[PDB]
RNA sequence: GAUGGGGAAGCUCCGUUUCAAAGGCCUGAUUUUAUGCAGGCCACCAUCGAAAGGGAAUCCGGUUAAGAUUCCGGAACCUGGAUAUGGAUUCUUCACGGUAACGUAACUGAAUGUGGAGACGUCGGCGCGAGCCCUGGGAGGAGUUAUCUUUUCUUCUUAAC
RNA sequence: GCUUGUGACGGCCCGUGAAAAUCCACAGGAAGGAAUAGUUUUCAUGCCAGGUCGUACUGAUAACCGCAGCAGGUCUCCAAG
RNA sequence: UCUAAGGGUCGGGUACGAUCAACUUAGAACUGGUACGGACAAGGGGAAUCUGACUGUCUAAUUAAAACAUAGCAUUGCGAUGGUCAGAAAGUGAUGUUGACGCAAU
């Protein structure tokens, strides 16, 4: 049965705080709580702890990320225009 | 090809001898009622030659170039076949399926080893089956 | 319905200071300290708690006899015997695609 | 401290140098439901150690007390 | 009248830094001969949460070049890198994130972190969670780069100053409401006495310039000189406007 | 909080590895002989600061007017110093056995390096241990008994190692 | 069942929850080591020694602080039906 | 004073039987001077206005509140040869095991 509306993991600060605050932390705390896949070992065992770092269940990996999901859209970009300007310099 | 066969050079890559490279001599490449998996009789070497050097004088080289074997039956899986390759006919008849079970034929297996080894390292063949991998 | 009694000064409940309840051939109840549990020691490589070792608290190894400390294989006491097969194949095949890498860029240098 | 069942390391045990003092005790028991049995136990006490030799057999504990070193003083019960 | 909050700072008695759980300094390796001559080979043993910092740190480590033994650093993890990447640090090194490089020896637009400010500090630039410098050209004679650090200015150093490829992992952590005092408690908890904040305005004037009234107010204006001395300056020091910025930042 | 130092008229202030020529171990050399020098390391650089943090190692019974994990008795354990007999090992010199995980009464190992243990939040339910609590039969002692109660109460214990 | 201990898990964090002494192991192979007899004290057993200071009792509506045998204050363990 | 439901453990050729141990919940009769959470234990509720969002904090010994705090919002300073701050001075010090997703000041 569906449980709440709108709050849903949100829902333990229950009326506090205001909706909007509210609202944010939620779409961050799902950001943040949720399992990954794993870049190298190609199963969705990577979580998070201590914002930062996400490593593996098994195959034991950690990996530096965004604070609250592994993969930040500015550490994306800056990935391609890495790869970008180091094929610059070999071709 | 089928390569695990009697002269291919391997390391054994679990158990004691870990670490250590050996000689395949007699391929039982399927089963056994007492080893019921895939296992190779091979000759191997547990206390390699020590390196010798020019300093190095009359009775400390033939101290430091004896050697220790040791015989062994291995199942494939713990294996690491080699490139390289040693030829096996000086102890052929004498790493066997009899040879073990009886202490006191294993005891001499290795001596007859442990000889055509030494044989082999002065002059030295292989070369690199008589130098010691390091991890 | 009977109780107990610290036997050492300390009246605090610290980690030093567990306390085991025995019944004596007196019949009776009686503490007994209990020292903090060993942990088992740990493949450096990996990190798992490496089999074969005995377990005990880090002063007490000095007083039990080496098979305790070790296991047979190489890499006895220290790592996992799975991390072992592993930095023996990498050994292995670095060693073996470091020739590859030479020859290969020898004949670069015969042909370019 | 010790328990000791091999009759030959015991005498051997019984005439280790350090050893001068030995004790014998006398215990009633039950035979496995049943009647009762009269076991012997053979107490060395060694410069560091308490050997104890457990003789359940009556016949056993006789012959082995004779057995005992001539220079061994010996209290009994 | 007494000494204001500002001013008891500085003498550091509750003040200091709490620092029991720190992992250590973050640095970039002493500038040696590997490194600015060729490159040296690290791995990254552990990445691994400071306390009280942002950004998670990166344990990697190298090898001794002239003795038998390892040497481990303690580098600020950029994201991306992981545990068992091979790190590459050296004037000839190749462009790839987590490998740190003389500014001089990148191309322009290459994004770095834990940039020097002159070559050899160890890391001076951008090394809080989520920033990073860009380079914005070079003058190859005096071997200047000039770069934009993440205020907006833009520096130019040298050539041979070292920044390491990619961004600092663990942004987008201030997106987050702290939502509650406890938060915020745990937070400056780990970093220093610094919370909360009693306004000048509802002390006694014997405690700050803000202090008295019988209305809660500022009495005069809040902007204060930087010639201001001691116990003067609170509010808005040296303020050279004022106001809600409306309009597009982002300097020119 | 001393120290080479740097301030300060000065009592003294600052700095703690700090712009310092900062110190000591293993054993070889000796057969005038005791410790000079022949190697090689270590550049670690005071010290104070926890009777709740870390931490070598003990228990039960008995005992006093008043002491006890301290006395007595019996049974252990740790550390340091000596050591010798037995076992083990070697003519394949430095143990074998198991495919492997690994096994063991043993089973040489300097410099150096590396790993681990010391060594670590909090809450939740679930699993197990112990001591307690409840209870059956029996073997004893005690209470109640005009009448009822094969009843009520109690003993039936087992330390470190 | 109760108290406590412990295990394998799970929740939480912009909080991710000491240090050093000390002990062991491994990598290494310097060296030293037997046939007419050696190496071995991480196996067993055996020998000697272990100092200095505290150790009583109270810990509270009377042994502490509150001018006191003061209705106040003052850290904690054990815990039956 | 009764009924019903809820379990465990052991053999079955390569449907069930046998036996041991637990207070839970529901339903039904009977019964009393209509009493029964029988002592103990244990929320008064509702409609509004003012005010502070909330949990939290303070005038020990006349003020606990609408006051302080807080999250949120906004402004300001600063790229280290620096901002803010300490000191008689200094080869002095705090922030700083720091670097703008930062530190400092409103
Ligand atoms: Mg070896
Ligand atoms: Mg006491
Ligand atoms: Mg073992
Ligand atoms: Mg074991
Ligand atoms: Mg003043
Ligand atoms: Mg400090
Ligand atoms: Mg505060
Ligand atoms: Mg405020
Ligand atoms: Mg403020
Ligand atoms: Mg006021
Ligand atoms: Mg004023
Ligand atoms: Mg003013
Ligand atoms: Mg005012
Ligand atoms: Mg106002
Ligand atoms: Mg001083
Ligand atoms: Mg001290
Ligand atoms: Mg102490
Ligand atoms: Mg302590
Ligand atoms: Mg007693
Ligand atoms: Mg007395
Ligand atoms: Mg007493
Ligand atoms: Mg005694
Ligand atoms: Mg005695
Ligand atoms: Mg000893
Ligand atoms: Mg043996
Ligand atoms: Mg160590
Ligand atoms: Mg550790
Ligand atoms: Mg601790
Ligand atoms: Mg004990
Ligand atoms: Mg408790
Ligand atoms: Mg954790
Ligand atoms: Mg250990
Ligand atoms: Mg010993
Ligand atoms: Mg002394
Ligand atoms: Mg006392
Ligand atoms: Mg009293
Ligand atoms: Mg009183
Ligand atoms: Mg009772
Ligand atoms: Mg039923
Ligand atoms: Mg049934
Ligand atoms: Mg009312
Ligand atoms: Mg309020
Ligand atoms: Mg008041
Ligand atoms: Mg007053
Ligand atoms: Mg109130
Ligand atoms: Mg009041
Ligand atoms: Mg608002
Ligand atoms: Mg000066
Ligand atoms: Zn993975």
């Amino acid at each position: 049965a569906k449980r709440t509306k709108k709050v849903g993991i949100t829902g333990k600060y229950g009326v506090r705080y205001g909706s909007s605050l509210r609202r944010q932390v939620k779409k961050l705390e799902i950001q943040q709580h949720a399992r990954y896949d794993c870049s190298f070992c190609g199963k969705k065992t990577v979580k998070r702890g201590a914002a930062g770092i996400w490593t593996c269940s098994c195959c034991k990996k950690t990996v530096a990320g965004g604070a609250y999901t592994v993969s930040t859209a500015a550490a994306a970009t800056v990935r391609s225009t890495i790869r970008r300007l180091r094929e610059m310099v070999e071709a | 090809a089928k390569f695990l066969k009697a002269g291919k050079v391997a390391v054994v890559v679990r158990g004691r001898y870990a670490g250590k490279k050996v000689v395949i001599v007699k391929p039982h490449d399927e089963g056994s009622k007492s080893h019921p998996f895939g296992h190779a009789l091979v000759a191997g070497i547990e206390r390699y030659p020590l390196k010798v050097t020019k300093k190095h004088g009359a009775k400390k080289v033939a101290k430091r170039t004896k050697i220790k074997p040791f015989i062994k039956v291995v199942n494939y899986n713990h294996l690491l076949p080699t490139r390289y390759t040693l030829d096996v006919e000086a102890f052929k008849s004498v790493v066997s399926t009899e040879t073990f079970e009886q202490p006191s034929q294993r005891e001499e297996a290795k001596k007859v080893v442990k000889k055509a080894f030494e044989e082999r390292h002065q002059a030295g063949k292989n070369q690199w089956f008589f130098s010691k991998l390091r991890f | 319905a009977q109780r107990v009694t610290f036997r050492r000064r300390n009246p605090y409940n610290t980690r030093s200071n567990k306390i085991k309840v025995v019944k004596t051939p007196g019949g009776i109840l009686r503490a007994q300290h209990v020292k903090k549990l060993a942990t088992r020691p740990k493949c450096g490589d990996c990190g798992s708690a490496l089999q074969g070792i005995s377990t005990l608290r880090p002063r007490q190894y000095a007083t039990v006899s080496k098979t305790h400390k070790t296991v047979s294989r190489a890499y006895g006491g220290s790592r996992c015997a799975n991390c072992v097969k592993e930095r023996i194949i990498r050994a292995f095949l670095i060693e073996e695609q470091k020739i590859v890498k030479k020859v290969v860029k020898e004949q670069t240098e015969a042909a370019k | 401290a010790r328990e000791i069942t091999d009759i030959k390391q015991f005498l051997e045990l019984t005439r280790r140098a350090d050893v001068k003092t030995a004790t014998v005790k006398i215990n009633k028991k039950l035979n496995k439901a049943g009647k009762p049995f009269r076991q012997t136990k053979f107490k060395v006490r060694g410069s560091s150690s308490l050997y104890t030799l457990v003789i359940n057999d009556a016949g056993k504990a006789k012959k082995l007390i004779q057995s005992l070193p001539p220079t061994l003083k010996v209290n009994r019960l | 009248g007494r000494v204001i909050r500002n001013q008891r700072k500085g003498a550091g008695s509750i003040f200091t830094s709490h620092t029991r759980l720190r992992q250590g300094a973050a640095k970039l390796r002493t500038l040696d001969y590997a490194e600015r001559h060729g490159y040296i080979r690290g791995i990254v043993k552990q990445i691994v949460h400071d306390s009280g910092r942002g950004a998670p740190l990166a344990k990697v480590v190298f090898r001794d070049p002239y003795k038998y033994r390892l040497r481990e650093e303690i580098f600020i993890a950029n994201e991306g890198v992981h545990t068992g990447q091979f790190i590459y640090a050296g004037k000839k090194a190749s462009l790839n994130v987590g490998n740190v490089l003389p500014l001089g020896s990148v191309p322009e637009g290459t994004i770095v972190s834990n940039v020097e400010e002159k070559p050899g500090d160890r890391g001076a630039l951008a090394r809080a969670s989520g920033n990073y410098v860009i380079i914005i050209g070079h003058n190859p004679d005096e071997n200047k780069t000039r770069v934009r650090l993440p205020s907006g200015a833009k520096k130019v150093i040298s050539s041979d100053a070292r920044g390491v490829i990619g961004v600092i992992a663990g942004g987008g952590r201030v997106d987050k409401p702290l939502l509650k005092a406890g938060r915020a408690f745990h937070k400056y908890r780990l970093k220093r006495n610094s919370w909360p904040k009693t306004r000048g305005v509802a002390m006694n004037p014997v405690d700050h310039p803000h202090g008295g009234g019988n209305h809660q107010h500022i009495g005069k204006a809040s902007t204060i000189s930087r010639g201001a001395v001691s116990g003067q300056k609170a509010g808005l020091i040296a303020a050279r406007r004022t106001g809600l910025l409306r309009g597009s930042q982002k300097t020119q």
